[PDB]
């Protein structure tokens, strides 16, 4: 429409530290939403 | 007296005191 | 425990330089 | 003459400008500022938001 | 009325195209100036010869050694002025964008076109557009004429790209005797006297000139006494354009190329090149060409060794010896801190007045012509009121009009100006306003030029041509957080505008600017030159850049929902200045920071609002004041002796490279590729 | 460390010889095709369209 | 103390601009819908 | 509409909306012209504001019609206009960088 | 540091005018003869009210109290608060500022707290009325001053707010030739503290004075009552005459002394009227200044207003002195026609001006 591509230039992720690296794999905000999702769900059945 | 008393200030010049059946 | 006297030091500058500010 | 004396001292002022740019920049200049990388207390001296 | 609606249509749409914009003009209708032409190319392409024919064809008067600003007289009522620029130097290119009005853009047939022609294409478009006549030299190198007719239009339309689709280049043929093709020439001659001006702001606003000759006064005996040390007198002989440069002799001036002089004392000439209604109206009261460094008859002078070839109240008021109850009582025959004027007592005025007898008689068609009536009006207002006495405010309160000759002579110029100047620059003298004058700090917005090839940097040298004056500063670039506040970027938007701050010598609000990277042609390679363009907005004399910091800091027990976090702090005093504060995680989850945890020093506890893990990076923005460096470094151009290479400073590439240093790049910063194998919960 | 250093500053060397051997012999510069074409910014774009 | 003063101020300085921007869209709706629809209005008939 | 002509010239008095955070919006493209047949303020939009940040102050816009079809989400209606050239060039060959800005 | 002047001689209009025009100038010997010598402190007050509104400004007093070297900066001004020390009213602390409006950066929204009037210097309704209508004529648009509370000598606790809106670029130039056609009267009656039947005495003794004249004259009487009419108490008057189709006007007040007589007050002010438009030519006598300023630093262009030779007197010789060693300007006195009365055309043609602070 009115947008360059350079506008569109997808933005990389970065990953954990190396002094850092044995607790694996830096959560970012899509892991996080699977983990909270998921304790949500079993929370509730369980109140049920 | 009056004037004083009048509220001409509250009513206009409190511009003059800034700006079928 | 002269490096208390260290810290006390280190104290009493620090609050100097925060309360100055 | 006084070209060349202030052009002296603009060279002096090059020089510094010089070696400070291409030196290591300052703890809190970085980003991403840990506790070990800084000097102790400063940032109880200083002021930021 | 289906053909008179039509027509109609098309004649309101011819209407509104014929429209623009009011605009004063402060040049004048009696002896308006000599016009301005600047031949300008590549270095071999042929202004020389050019200028040489086009002299010799409209003044009868043939040539050798042309060299220097050479005005001749053209058509009934206009002065033209040629000056060659010898665009090598990107400094003359850019002086002479500056002042020109009328540039023959001289361009090369068999290459189509270079670097230079494009530099100051860009130079004349940001700094105020001349009127541009392309020429295409270089015709006589083609040898099939298909393939003639084939670059010639080719050439036309990346020139009509370039500037507006109606300047038309003409073609000149070959060199017959040394000089160009007699019909030719007139076809040029006639499209420059027939070409119509506009008037541009800088114009309109500044005294500007360009100097004609030049002459040193000094006592030879204080050169002895002193040994060719001591800053001289100067003299500089030229026209005048732009607007009235006001007489009261102490002004400022900017000499470009060298520096910010004042004026010692001006005086008006009568000038050597007159238009024949001047010299008509003027002979007839009492009873042709000048280029004065260069060579006219058969004779140049040099410094001194000429070369021939072979052969009442207002001056009551203004009279400043007097005191004021003097001036009043001969007139006839206090403090102004106080406000109420001094009366006489309330008894005398009351009998003076028991009547009201000395007041009872003072009781009792589009929008763009009418701006345009207003502006003329006040022309004309302007014009009658000098007509009352025409002699004191012509000499006084006016200055000397726009196209008047004068000498000016300047105080303490630097002998290496004086030693090693050439006739072949051009140099110009622009005044100055009051504004300009100043230091503070400037704040632009500007984009890297669209041709260009490197992004630009904070701290990073840019030399850029602003007003008058060209000098290098350190600029450091501003975007605004979505209109919150100044954050400090590190490069350049590379297809935007972005902001930009940096100390230099003010400019008016509105001002066009561009910035050049190096200009020493010892280093130009094939690379464009031109870097950023630009706008200055505002101005103030300090502004708070600053430059996000966030402390980094990792969690070591995590409990549900509360967690104690280390290494942001190292001691509990630190986080006690810090504490009740915002926080957040790298994936997204807030918190807040509470209590310093007091039996190890750094840690604290946190509570966030989801449970975190250990895998986490807890963080704190945070905004560090960053400010700008007082670096300023005008170009003194043409004080050096090669008059190209002014080597300023280095960029940070080069220095690195110089001293034999690395790139400072840490190893956890570049990213990788990342597989997450996909989770299932128990 | 310093093995490591001069293998990095020569490459660089190396590297910056490859870029700045693009000079030209003759003084005279050129237009890049850039701008010699003049046109910018502009999507990716496809040859079966070129036909 | 300063937390009192930042959080107040910082506030305080929202709710005003959201007031500003709020009054330049209404005015604008306001004056130029006037005359958009009183051009339409017009222009239905002829 | 504004006269009988579908483009009418016009001097970019002021920009509105200059400190209106979120960008590309409505308020942030639009301008205001005053058109310099009748002397009337108007109005006006852009393309984004990227070429807003091309066009700059007493500039001499060329206004036509906006006549977009349907209401968008968070629109400003009333404005009835869209700058199409400025000085001469025309915004979109600006935007996409054909063209230099001449003063 | 460059341009020396002498003596406390007009102080804050010399101060003006180095803020507006860029200069840097040198004062000394402000009574240095004296037994008192020194700088006054409502001077000192006045300085630190120029630091406060601009920006990047160096003053620097000698220790003795005699040398003040004045460097100064660009305006930006803003919203800020002054607290006028209780020598001098808040009249002769924003008449300077009235001045320097309309060229700052952002708008002027001063408090003011302190003495509200004086004998000496302009009042709230002398500048409200008297000085607003020139730069209301001059192209300002929205000026403003409120009064929140109205003081009284000697104790004050006044406070007004001072609001300009309009940042025009450059004042435009003004054409006033013909003497103006005066049509209307009228004034402001104001008390702090007294009796409603002493500001009825003063209004009965400016319409006493009046009763000649077949114009309308229409005195509003404002009293103040309760907590915002401040701690002294004070009486005082002032009058206006208008011209309707141009706009102009003029203007005489005066206080009431602790004691006078508010008829012979009413009757005081009326004769001060009159006499000053007797005086008058278009222009009040001590809003001559003013316009002056205006009309010199107003755009490139021959300027022209009518004045009269019973205003040209020692104040003005020595307010046009120091706009040529200030600006370098000449003022050129053209005689007017009309061989009845004595006026002068004073043509000014106005140097280039600007603001260069302002944004865009
Ligand atoms: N074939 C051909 N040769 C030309 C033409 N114009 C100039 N020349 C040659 O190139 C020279 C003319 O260029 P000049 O005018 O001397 O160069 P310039 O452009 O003034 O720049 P400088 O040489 O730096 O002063 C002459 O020696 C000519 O032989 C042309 O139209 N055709």
């Amino acid at each position: 429409k009115l947008v360059h591509d350079v506008q569109k230039k997808q933005h990389r992720e970065r990953s954990q530290l190396t002094s850092r690296s044995r607790y694996g794999f830096l959560e970012k905000h899509k892991d996080y939403v699977k983990r909270a999702q998921d304790f949500h769900r079993k929370q509730s059945t369980l109140k049920v | 007296g009056p004037s004083d008393v009048y509220v001409p200030p509250s009513k206009k010049t409190q511009k003059l005191l800034r700006s079928n059946l | 425990h002269t490096l208390a006297n260290n810290v006390e030091s280190k104290l009493r500058d620090d609050l100097e330089r925060l309360k100055k500010i | 003459s006084s070209f060349e004396k202030q052009q002296i001292e603009i060279r002096k002022q090059i020089e510094q400008l010089e070696n400070e740019a291409v030196a290591e920049k300052k703890w809190s200049l970085k980003g991403e500022v840990k506790a070990k990388d800084r000097p102790e207390d400063a940032l109880l001296t200083e002021e930021l938001e | 009325p289906g053909k008179m609606a039509r027509t109609m249509q098309r004649s309101s749409d011819v209407n509104e195209r014929k429209l623009h914009v009011p605009m004063v003009d402060r040049t004048p209708e009696d002896d308006p100036p000599p016009f301005i032409v600047a031949v300008v190319g590549p270095p071999g392409t042929g202004k020389t010869t050019l200028i040489r024919s086009l002299v010799r064809r409209m003044t009868k008067s043939t040539l050798n050694d042309i060299q220097g600003p050479i005005t001749v007289v053209s058509g009934k009522h206009r002065r033209l002025t040629f000056l060659e620029c010898p665009a090598d130097d990107l400094n003359a290119m850019i002086d002479i964008a500056k002042i020109a009005d009328l540039v023959l853009l001289l361009i090369d047939g068999n290459f189509g076109f270079e670097m230079e022609t494009m530099e100051f294409l860009n130079i004349a478009q940001h700094h105020g557009m001349p009127r541009v006549l392309g020429v295409a030299t270089h015709l006589d190198l083609f040898k099939s004429q298909s393939t003639l007719r084939a670059s010639k239009k080719r050439l036309k339309h990346r020139f009509w790209t370039e500037v507006y689709q109606g300047a038309k280049l003409f073609y000149l043929s070959g060199v017959i005797n040394g000089r160009y093709p007699d019909r030719e020439i007139l076809n040029l001659s006639r499209f420059i006297s027939v070409m119509k001006f506009r008037p541009l702001k800088w114009r309109n606003e500044h005294p500007y000139m360009l100097a004609d000759r030049f002459t040193d006064l000094t006592h030879p005996e204080l050169i002895e006494t002193q040994g060719l040390q001591i800053d001289r007198k100067v003299a500089i002989y030229g026209y005048l354009h732009g607007t009235p440069l006001p007489s009261a002799p102490g002004t400022r001036v900017h000499i470009a190329g060298v520096g910010d002089f004042s004026v010692a004392q001006i005086e008006k000439l009568p000038d050597p090149c007159p238009t024949p209604f001047y010299q008509q109206k003027l002979d007839d009261f009492e009873r042709l060409i000048y280029a004065p460094m260069s060579d006219v008859g058969g004779v140049l002078m040099d410094k001194d060794a000429v070369y021939i070839d072979i052969g009442n109240i207002g001056k009551l008021i203004y009279m400043d010896n007097i005191s004021p109850e003097e001036c009043i009582r001969r007139w006839r025959g206090v403090d102004l801190e106080k406000f109420v004027p001094y009366f006489d007592t309330f008894e005398k005025l009351a009998k003076k007045w028991k009547s009201v007898d000395a007041i009872k008689e003072r009781f009792l068609d589009t929008w763009y012509e009418l701006q345009k009536a207003k502006i003329s009006k006040q022309l004309e207002i302007n014009n009658i009121e000098y007509q009352e006495m025409t002699p004191e405010q012509r000499q006084r309160i006016e200055g000397f009009k726009a196209g008047s000759y004068v000498r000016i002579v300047f105080e303490k110029v630097p002998m290496e100006f004086v030693k090693n100047f050439n006739p072949k620059f051009p140099i110009v003298m622009g005044g100055l306003l009051p504004t300009e004058i100043k230091f503070g700090i400037v704040k632009a917005r500007l984009r890297r030029h669209r041709w260009h090839k490197k992004i630009l940097k904070t701290n990073d040298p840019l030399v850029l041509s602003l007003g008058w004056r060209r000098f290098q500063t350190l600029p450091i670039y501003t975007t605004t957080d979505s209109r919150t506040r100044t954050r400090m970027l590190k490069y350049t938007p590379e297809h935007t505008y972005c902001n930009a701050a940096f100390y230099g010598p003010l400019c008016s609000p509105n001002t066009p600017f561009c910035g050049v990277q190096i200009v020493a042609n010892s280093d130009t390679g094939n690379g464009f030159r031109i870097a950023a363009t630009g706008i200055v907005e505002e101005i103030d004399v300090n502004i708070e850049i600053v430059k996000k910091l966030k402390l980094v800091g990792f969690p070591y027990k995590i409990f549900k929902n509360t967690a104690f976090i280390k290494d942001m702090f190292s001691s509990a005093m630190e986080v006690a200045r810090f504490e009740g504060a915002q926080i957040k995680t790298v994936s997204g989850i807030r918190g807040e920071i509470k209590r310093a945890l007091s039996k190890p020093e750094g840690h604290y506890r946190a509570a966030f609002e989801d449970k975190i893990l250990m895998s986490d990076i807890v963080i704190l923005r945070s905004w560090y004041p960053v400010r700008v460096k007082k670096f300023y470094n005008p170009v003194t151009s043409l004080l050096l002796k090669e008059k190209t290479e002014w080597k300023g400073l280095r960029l940070t590439g080069q220095i690195r490279a110089a001293m034999n240093l690395e790139t400072p790049s840490n190893p956890d910063s570049a990213y990788h590729k990342i597989e997450r194998v996909e989770r299932h919960f128990n | 460390k310093e093995a490591h250093k001069n293998a990095v500053i020569a490459a660089r060397e190396g590297k910056l010889a490859e870029l700045a051997e693009n000079v030209s012999g003759d003084g005279k510069r050129a237009i890049n095709y850039q701008i010699l074409k003049n046109k910018g910014l502009t999507p990716k774009r496809n040859k079966d369209n070129r036909n | 103390f300063e937390a009192r003063q930042r959080i107040e101020e910082k506030n305080k300085e929202s709710s005003d601009y959201h007031a500003k921007m709020a009054h330049i869209v209404n005015t604008i709706n306001t004056e130029e819908g006037a005359e958009k629809n009183k051009y339409e209005r017009e222009r239905k008939l002829r | 509409p504004f006269g009988g002509s579908s483009h009418a010239k016009g001097i970019v008095l002021e920009k509105l909306g200059i400190e209106s955070k979120q960008p590309n919006s409505a308020i942030r493209k639009c301008v205001r012209v005053q058109l310099i047949k009748n002397g009337k303020k108007v109005t006006a939009f852009v393309p984004n504001d990227g070429c807003l940040n091309f066009v700059d102050e007493n500039d001499e816009v060329l206004l036509a019609g906006f006549g977009r079809k349907g209401k968008a989400k968070g629109d400003i209606p009333g404005v009835r206009f869209k700058v199409v050239k400025v000085s001469g060039v025309s915004l979109l060959a600006l935007w996409k960088e054909k063209k230099e800005k001449p003063r | 540091k460059y341009t020396t002047f002498q003596g406390s001689q007009n102080f804050r209009l010399r101060i003006v005018l180095a803020t507006l025009s860029g200069k840097p100038i040198k004062i000394e010997k402000i009574r240095s003869g004296d037994l008192n010598p020194g700088l006054k402190d409502y001077e000192v007050s006045f300085l630190r009210l120029i630091e406060s509104v601009t920006n990047g400004s160096v003053i620097e007093i000698s220790y003795t109290g005699t040398t003040v070297i004045y460097r100064p900066g660009i305006i930006v001004g803003g919203a800020s608060t002054h607290i006028c020390p209780s020598s001098k009213p808040v009249g002769y602390f924003v008449e300077p500022m009235l001045y320097l409006a309309p060229f700052s950066k952002k708008k002027f929204s001063i408090l003011f707290k302190g003495i509200t009037a004086s004998h000496n210097d302009a009042g709230i309704e002398a500048i409200k009325w008297g000085l607003m209508p020139v730069m209301e004529k001059f192209g300002v648009r929205e000026c403003a001053l409120h009064t929140l509370k109205r003081g009284s000598p000697p104790l004050g606790g006044g406070e007004v707010h001072l609001v300009v809106d309009s940042l025009i670029a450059q004042p435009i130039t003004m054409h006033e030739i013909d003497r103006p056609i005066i049509s209307s009267i009228t004034g402001v009656a104001y008390s702090t503290r007294v009796s409603p039947s002493l500001v009825n005495r003063m209004i009965d003794g400016a319409k006493k004075v009046l009763k000649n004249l077949q114009c309308e004259v229409n005195i509003t009487a404002d009293v103040w009552r309760g907590e915002n009419s401040g701690k002294s108490p004070g009486w005082g008057i002032t009058l206006v005459a208008q011209s309707k189709q141009k706009g102009w006007s003029y203007f005489a007040e005066d206080i009431g002394d602790a004691g006078s007589i508010p008829e012979e007050l009413g009757e005081k002010v009326a004769c001060q009227l009159l006499e000053e438009i007797s005086k008058s030519a278009a222009v009040g006598r001590n809003q001559l200044p003013l316009a002056i300023v205006y009309m010199v630093i107003g755009k490139e262009d021959i300027g022209r207003l009518r004045i009269n030779k019973e205003q040209i007197d020692e104040r003005f010789i020595i307010l046009l002195r120091d706009i040529k060693k200030i600006f370098n300007t000449e003022v050129f006195l053209k005689p007017v026609d009309e061989a009845d009365n004595e006026d002068m055309i004073a043509t000014i043609k106005g140097i280039g001006f600007t603001n260069t602070s302002k944004k865009i």
